[PDB]
């Protein structure tokens, strides 16, 4: 019961929205750990004399 | 004293004026000779 | 046009006849709205003082 | 009676060298034209290329003397490197040593034949192969301009320090000390119908580019072809600027609107350059008594300090 | 937030370049 | 002919213009002289 | 017969497929409705119609909005909350930094707010109408891509770096000849905006913007009402230059140049804003590279 | 309370994607 | 004014750790500035780096001008801004450029 | 027919919502009336 | 006929809105009325 | 253009006289209610002074 | 069809999420209600 | 459009009049929601005040 | 036959994920639940 | 004809009303003569 | 198509693995090239 | 024709008229002969 | 065929000059041992 | 023929002036020497 079955139905198709997905969270995970690290190691700036 | 210097007039604002009413004219023109009629190619038959 | 009045044949539809009714009575009924509106928010605070 | 393998393929002085034409191939599948072809050789190029060859020589030398003659402090500070004017002492000598200014002055002297005999090249070719000299008079344009930065406007103020300084960061190093000798060049009214035209220069190339490429299919860019008869690539080119703003050229129309833009540029460019010496000291404070700078009693300056 | 939302706005400046690259490499694919 | 004599004149006449101008302006910047109150 | 042909020459007609036909015959040929992209998305585009020789899409009536309460709310703050009655001493400011990014209806700045977003409102659907347009007659998206580029010019102005900075207030005062002092004092600021490389960029892209500009005009003019082989230009422009970059490349350049340069500046601003705070001291690390660091002596050395 | 309902909503999520995608892909 | 601050000059104002060695205008921030450039102590100082509108200096005067503004630059990180509006530079609208006069007096 | 009935509808109904969020907005930006905190 | 009337009418609503906008817009800058909050 | 008196008939369609019976009534409208305003306006704060 | 079902439909809808979304904002920012620590 | 009322047959189709019902009933419900929504946030926070 | 139901879900759709991400914008921005940090 | 007739028409009116207005600014602005408020 | 996936990963990672050991090693936090 | 007297008569005045400008200016420039109140 | 052999030529020529350049230079910079007066 | 003989005699010839130049300059800036009142 579809109604993109050139999306849901075709392998081609129905690979491309796991494709979009995995990019999608790929992208974010990136990002995520990125910061996370940088925020992680990263001393607090000196506190002001 | 509200008035702005003969020279800024001048400057400024008749040089505003030419540009705005210049580019009014300028465009009135332009769009004359680009909807006049002259030779094109069908758009039935070339395209 | 038979809907439409003889008058206004010459500038309105059938159907924008029906859609201009409708138009019109929004028209009343928000401005009569609009009326409440400002006589209430007169009694409330006046804005011309 | 005009030959245009001849034009292209004659040899010597009035002829073109570099005849056996390369290809680059990438410029022929980018840019769609990849011929680097002969170039012409007519007794103007000559003078323009050997009178700029003088002005370059003299500069890069005087970089060379100025780093002590190291060719790596040289390339260290080559583009911080250059030869200014001389002072505002003697200002319009040409009594000034060599250090100081005396090859500035050599050097822009060649640099100004330069110029003019590249104008009269622009000028012969264009005549020689059967087209207009449109290109020859907008040159002359931004040569007004150009003249008047280097010969005009240090004349009439006394100095020839009111120059630019003949190097990669003395270019903005004057743009900057000549806004700020003269007030603020933003109240310029002649360097804002100057800045008008640069932006809608850039605006009309962007939106002609533009227009053409999305045109392309129906051959829209072949402009010669197309002020003889439109065909479907320019009746939709106009027919989009006429759906989006109300109004439209033709294909010969535009070409007219960039020429006068960007001529345009250049000519209240040079004026309001002339104007803010000799006429104008302070344009900000000009600006005041024209009533077009804004009042700013309480300016919250917390965004402007760190 | 100063870093993290700074260089999600910078990453949007370099979006806005990609258009233009997309019509680069439009126009070399296309032309073979 | 190999070379053009047209080439040659428009060459030569160009250089010496040029390295005149140069040495004189060398010359005049030298304040070596006492030329035009040096 | 006469022949008027496009430039505005009368050629007549010996001394091809032309006719000449009536403009509102190529109009009415081309009109084609509903394949906008509110038509691909909604299955049809609420406003199909032309207003006169406009196109009224739902991106135009977007558009419409946003310029109509763009122009009030601009004029609102500065006619009245300043009182100028002149719109070249009008100052249309942002909240003031100590706000933060928060707006407030009571607090000084709203209007400029309001301003800023119906303009982007405009912009961003004039973008889309174009996009609309093109859909229509089958054009490419190059215009909305150069449209975009200056769009993205102003969302990185007025939307990215106040965000970045976290101000709002960072923001460009909508006033004309004031605008030119935010630009003044944010170019002096991070000073020596010149030193900015990509703005140095930017600067070389709208000079040879300019220059490519007169260039093709010339180029186009010169040879317009002649009798040409239309290789009179391409020969022209080898003996100059020893290269012609032909029809097709010089509208390529003149699309690419034109946007990029926006492009770069408006990195240029969000850098200068956000991770750069002087542009001198950027180029600090140039004269210590190490290549060069050692040789030098007196003010030769760095 | 924070990290379990940034959990939760995670694998909500993650559920949610089994079941469409289970649809999608069957 | 009180509004700075009621900061006082002391030893370590100058000397910030070093007894001897002390070095005014060292390389770091000597980046962009020639390096023999020095503050032009020689002129009289409510008005000796004025340069707008004057008409008896060019682009030479506007270039000490400038080094000397960018040494006040690199001296308080604050920029350029920090005491002029720069749409008009003779203002002295931000009372930060008259603590600067003080200042260069003092110097 | 000078006016096709669809855009008098539009412009109008467009010009009552711009009009209607204009003066809404004016109305509250005043503080004159003591609405959501004014 | 010199003038469509559809545009004589466009021309004369737009003019007459613009003016009536101004107009509100300047008696309201003016304070000299003392109308919303004066 | 049979509605339209003879001496407008080379102006005025038999819409367009419809439509402009309808402006010129909405204007004379306007004005009465623009001259009711005005006289208001001075009753309560005089501009001119 | 001047007037289809599909084009108001769309119209209508698209206009009380945009004017819903409006005025969630502006009493957001208001700061009248003490709704999201306000 | 036989289900559609004779007065409403030159506007509605057969099937636009199911979802112009729904609509209708939508917007019915939209309002009796938001009514109930205005009349809490005015018992908890007046904004007239 | 008016109204495609394929329409109808993504238009559906394509509103209810850009008001999600919307809203969880909204609200982490606000600080209200302060991006989650508490 | 070296002239349209029309063309200087054109040319004359304007350039009339460009010198009436910056005469008219120049004497008002000159402050030479008590013409609205001195 | 999968060479666009492969060079998009490719240069992510790359970019990745540079900003990390730039931002790890510029925190001064572990003992690498005298921190 | 390998020299047009055209070119040469061209490029000869040119090469004078800038001669004599540029030793003009050097002269007046050099203050070395009280010219117009040197 | 991979690669012209011209082109590897060049690259490696260029590649080799550059390097040496580069090298000698930052060799010669660090006035790490006595060359040229170091 | 991987390699024009006139190419490589220009790229050589080019190379080794360049080189020689640059070497001779770094020789003289060196001040190692005492050439030229080094
Ligand atoms: C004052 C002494 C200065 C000095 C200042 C100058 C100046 C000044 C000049 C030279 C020039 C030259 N000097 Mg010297 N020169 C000095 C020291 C030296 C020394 C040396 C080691 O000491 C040497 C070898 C030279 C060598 C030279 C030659 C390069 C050249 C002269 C001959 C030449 O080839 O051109 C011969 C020139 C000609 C064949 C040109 C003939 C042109 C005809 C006569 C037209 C003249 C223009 C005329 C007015 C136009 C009229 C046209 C009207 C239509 C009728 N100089 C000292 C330092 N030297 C001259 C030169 O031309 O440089 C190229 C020159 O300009
Ligand atoms: C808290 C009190 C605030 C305020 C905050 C709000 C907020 C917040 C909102 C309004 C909205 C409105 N307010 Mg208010 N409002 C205030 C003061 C006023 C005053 C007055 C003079 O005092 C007036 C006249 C109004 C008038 C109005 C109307 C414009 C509108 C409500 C009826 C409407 O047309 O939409 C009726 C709405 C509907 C018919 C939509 C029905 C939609 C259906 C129910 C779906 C809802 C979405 C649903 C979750 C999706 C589920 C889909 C799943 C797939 C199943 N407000 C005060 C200042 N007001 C509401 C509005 O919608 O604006 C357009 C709204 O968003
Ligand atoms: C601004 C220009 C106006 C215009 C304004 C006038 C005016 C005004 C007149 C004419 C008149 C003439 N014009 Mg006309 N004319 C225009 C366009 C045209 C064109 C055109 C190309 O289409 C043409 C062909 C003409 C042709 C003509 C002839 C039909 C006719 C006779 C002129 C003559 O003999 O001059 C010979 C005479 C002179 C040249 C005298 C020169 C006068 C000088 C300036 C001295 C003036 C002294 C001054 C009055 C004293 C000053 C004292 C101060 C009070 C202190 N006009 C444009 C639109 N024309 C004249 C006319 O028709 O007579 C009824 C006339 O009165
Ligand atoms: C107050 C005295 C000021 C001064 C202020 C002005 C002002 C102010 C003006 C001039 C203008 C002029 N002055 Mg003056 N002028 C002064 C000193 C001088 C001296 C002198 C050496 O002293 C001279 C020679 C002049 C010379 C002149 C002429 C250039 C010109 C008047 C005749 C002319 O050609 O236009 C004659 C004008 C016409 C032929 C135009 C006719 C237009 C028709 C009548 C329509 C008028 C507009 C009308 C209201 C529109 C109604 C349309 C409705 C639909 C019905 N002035 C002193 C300093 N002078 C006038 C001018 O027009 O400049 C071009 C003008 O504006
Ligand atoms: C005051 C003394 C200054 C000085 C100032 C000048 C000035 C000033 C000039 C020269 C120029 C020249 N000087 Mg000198 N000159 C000085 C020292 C020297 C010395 C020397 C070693 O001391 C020398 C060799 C020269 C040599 C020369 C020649 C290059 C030239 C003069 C002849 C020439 O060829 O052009 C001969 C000129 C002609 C053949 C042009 C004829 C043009 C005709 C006559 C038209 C003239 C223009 C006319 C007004 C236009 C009217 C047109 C109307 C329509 C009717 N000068 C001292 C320092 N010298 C002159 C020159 O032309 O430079 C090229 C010049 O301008
Ligand atoms: C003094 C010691 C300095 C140092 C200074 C230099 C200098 C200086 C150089 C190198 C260069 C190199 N060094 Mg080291 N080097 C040092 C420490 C190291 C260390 C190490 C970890 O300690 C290593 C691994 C290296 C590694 C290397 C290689 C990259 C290279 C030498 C072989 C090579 O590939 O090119 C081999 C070179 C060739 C195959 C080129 C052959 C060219 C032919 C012979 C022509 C030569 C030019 C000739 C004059 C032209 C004549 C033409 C006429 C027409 C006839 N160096 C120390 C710090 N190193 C050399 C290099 O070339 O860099 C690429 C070089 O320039
Ligand atoms: C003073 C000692 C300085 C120094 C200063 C210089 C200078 C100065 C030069 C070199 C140059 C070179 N040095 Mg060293 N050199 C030093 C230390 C070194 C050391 C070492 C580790 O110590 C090395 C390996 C080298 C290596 C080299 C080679 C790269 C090169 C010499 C051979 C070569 O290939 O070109 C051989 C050159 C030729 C084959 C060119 C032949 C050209 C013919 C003879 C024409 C000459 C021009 C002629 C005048 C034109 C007349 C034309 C007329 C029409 C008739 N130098 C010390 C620091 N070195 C020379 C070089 O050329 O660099 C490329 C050079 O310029
Ligand atoms: C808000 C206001 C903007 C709306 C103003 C225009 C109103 C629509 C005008 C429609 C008429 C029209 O299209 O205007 C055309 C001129 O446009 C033109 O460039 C006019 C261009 C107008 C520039 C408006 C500038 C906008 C300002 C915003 C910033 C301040 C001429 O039209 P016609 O030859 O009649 O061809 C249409 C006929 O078929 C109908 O009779
Ligand atoms: C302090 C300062 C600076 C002061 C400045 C002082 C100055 C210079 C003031 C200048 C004032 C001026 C010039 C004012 C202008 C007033 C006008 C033009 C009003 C127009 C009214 C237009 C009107 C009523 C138009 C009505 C249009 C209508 C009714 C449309 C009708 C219709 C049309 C045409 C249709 O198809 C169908 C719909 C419908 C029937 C409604
Ligand atoms: C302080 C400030 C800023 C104050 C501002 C003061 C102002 C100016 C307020 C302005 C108010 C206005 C103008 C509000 C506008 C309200 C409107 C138009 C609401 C629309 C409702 C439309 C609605 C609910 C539409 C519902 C649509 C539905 C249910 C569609 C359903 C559907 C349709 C038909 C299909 O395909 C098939 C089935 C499906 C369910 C998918
Ligand atoms: C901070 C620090 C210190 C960093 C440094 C750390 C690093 C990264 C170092 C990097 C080292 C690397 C990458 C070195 C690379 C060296 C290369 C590529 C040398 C090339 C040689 C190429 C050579 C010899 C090419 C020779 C060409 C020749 C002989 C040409 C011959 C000829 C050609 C081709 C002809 O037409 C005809 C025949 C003829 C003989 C004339
Ligand atoms: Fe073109």
């Amino acid at each position: 019961p579809t109604l993109f079955p050139e999306i849901t139905n075709t392998v081609r198709g129905r690979f491309y929205i796991v494709a979009g997905i995995i990019s999608v969270v790929m992208a974010v995970a990136s990002i995520a750990i990125f910061w996370w690290i940088f925020y992680t190691i990263t001393p607090a700036p000196a506190p002001p004399l | 004293s509200p008035w702005p210097v003969w020279s800024g007039y001048a400057l400024c604002f008749v040089p505003l004026a030419a540009v705005i009413l210049g580019f009014i004219i300028a465009a009135r023109f332009t769009d004359k000779q680009a909807t006049s009629a002259y030779l094109r190619l069908d758009p039935a038959k070339a395209n | 046009n038979d809907l439409v009045p003889d008058q206004w044949k010459p500038l309105f539809n059938n159907a924008q006849w029906l859609v201009h009714d409708i138009v019109v009575k929004t028209i009343y009924g928000g401005l009569i709205i609009a009326v409440i509106a400002h006589v209430l928010c007169w009694a409330w605070t006046p804005w011309i003082r | 009676p005009i030959d245009l393998h001849d034009e292209e393929y004659r040899d010597g002085l009035e002829g073109t060298i570099a005849k056996p034409p390369g290809h680059v191939g990438w410029m022929q599948r980018l840019l769609g034209e990849g011929q680097v072809g002969p170039i012409y050789v007519g007794l103007w190029g000559v003078i323009s290329f050997i009178t700029f060859f003088a002005s370059a020589f003299i500069i890069l030398v005087d970089y060379g003397r100025q780093v002590g003659w190291n060719p790596i402090i040289y390339l260290r500070e080559f583009w911080n490197l250059a030869v200014y004017p001389p002072p505002t002492e003697y200002g319009l000598s040409w009594n000034v040593p060599w250090d100081k200014g005396g090859a500035w002055l050599a050097a822009t002297f060649f640099l100004h034949i330069s110029v003019l005999t590249w104008w009269a090249r622009l000028y012969t070719r264009a005549k020689a192969t059967g087209v207009g000299t449109q290109l020859a008079w907008g040159f002359a344009s931004a040569l007004s301009l150009y003249f008047v930065i280097y010969l005009f406007h240090p004349l009439a103020l006394g100095n020839w320090s009111a120059a630019p300084g003949h190097g990669f960061r003395a270019i903005l190093d004057w743009t900057n000390y000549v806004s700020i000798h003269w007030g603020n060049f933003y109240y310029n009214p002649f360097h804002m119908l100057s800045i008008f035209f640069l932006l809608g220069s850039t605006l009309l190339l962007a939106m002609h580019g533009a227009t053409i490429v999305a045109t392309s299919k129906w051959k829209s860019e072949m402009e010669f072809t197309e002020m003889m008869a439109e065909g479907p690539g320019t009746q939709r080119a106009q027919l989009f600027w006429r759906w989006v703003m109300g109004w439209n050229a033709n294909s010969y129309n535009i070409h007219i609107w960039a020429w006068w833009f960007a001529a345009f540029t250049a000519i209240t460019g040079a004026i309001g350059l002339f104007l803010s010496g000799t006429l104008v000291p302070d344009w900000y404070a000009w600006g005041e008594t024209a009533k077009i700078v804004a009042p700013w009693p309480n300016p919250d300056w917390a965004q402007y300090v760190f | 937030m100063n870093w993290i939302v700074a260089t999600f706005m910078l990453m949007f400046v370099l979006v806005a370049f990609l258009p233009l690259v997309v019509s680069l490499a439009y126009t070399w694919v296309t032309n073979p | 002919r190999p070379f053009e004599f047209r080439t040659s004149v428009v060459v030569s006449t160009l250089l010496g213009l040029v390295m005149a101008l140069l040495i004189h302006f060398v010359v005049l910047s030298s304040g070596a002289f006492n030329w035009l109150r040096a | 017969r006469a022949l008027p042909l496009p430039s505005g020459e009368t050629l007549p007609a010996e001394a091809a497929s032309a006719e000449v036909i009536p403009f509102s015959i190529i109009e009415e040929f081309y009109k084609r409705p509903g394949k906008t992209l509110a038509a691909r998305f909604f299955g049809v585009d609420p406003f199909d119609f032309w207003i006169g020789r406009f196109y009224v899409g739902l991106f135009g009536a977007i558009s419409i909005i946003g310029i109509i309460l763009g122009v009030a709310f601009y004029l609102y703050e500065g006619v009245v909350n300043e009182g100028t009655l002149n719109i070249l001493a009008m100052r249309i400011e942002p909240p003031p930094v100590s706000q933060g990014l928060n707006v407030d209806p009571a607090q000084p700045g709203f209007f400029w707010f309001l301003t800023m977003v119906a303009a982007t409102i405009a912009f961003v659907g004039w973008l889309l109408r174009q996009i609309d347009i093109s859909l229509k007659l089958d054009m490419g998206m190059e215009v909305p891509i150069a449209f975009g580029a200056v769009v993205s010019s102003w969302i990185t102005l007025q939307w990215l770096r106040p965000i970045a900075m976290g101000a709002w207030g960072h923001g460009f005062p909508l006033g004309i000849t004031h605008h030119l002092d935010w630009v003044s004092n944010i170019g002096y600021q991070y000073y020596n905006f010149f030193y900015n490389p990509f703005h140095a960029i930017g600067i070389t892209l709208l000079f040879a913007s300019t220059l490519f500009l007169h260039m093709h005009g010339s180029a186009v003019l010169s040879e317009a009402k002649r009798n040409i082989s239309d290789q009179n230009i391409h020969v022209f422009w080898r003996n100059i230059l020893g290269y012609s970059i032909g029809e097709i490349g010089i509208h390529r350049v003149a699309f690419w140049t034109g946007a990029a340069s926006v492009l770069f500046s408006n990195l240029c601003i969000f850098l200068s804003g956000t991770f750069v705070k002087d542009w001198n001291a950027f180029w600090g690390f140039w004269d210590k590279m190490p290549i060069w660091n050692g040789v030098g002596q007196g003010a030769l050395v760095a | 309370m924070a990290p379990f309902l940034m959990a939760f909503f995670t694998i909500v999520l993650i559920v949610a994607t089994l079941y469409f995608l289970s649809m999608i892909m069957s | 004014p009180a509004s700075v601050g009621g900061y006082q000059i002391t030893c370590a104002t100058c000397h910030n750790g070093k007894a001897a060695g002390l070095e005014p205008y060292p390389i770091e921030i000597m980046n962009t500035l020639p390096n023999d450039w020095r503050l032009p102590l020689e002129l009289d100082y409510p008005g000796g780096l004025v340069v707008t509108g004057r008409k008896d200096v060019s682009n030479h005067e506007v270039e000490q001008n400038q080094f000397a503004m960018y040494h006040m630059n690199v001296s308080m990180g604050q920029g350029c801004t920090f005491c002029h509006n720069a749409r008009y530079f003779p203002s002295y609208e931000i009372a930060q450029k008259n603590h600067s006069i003080i200042m260069l007096q003092m110097t």
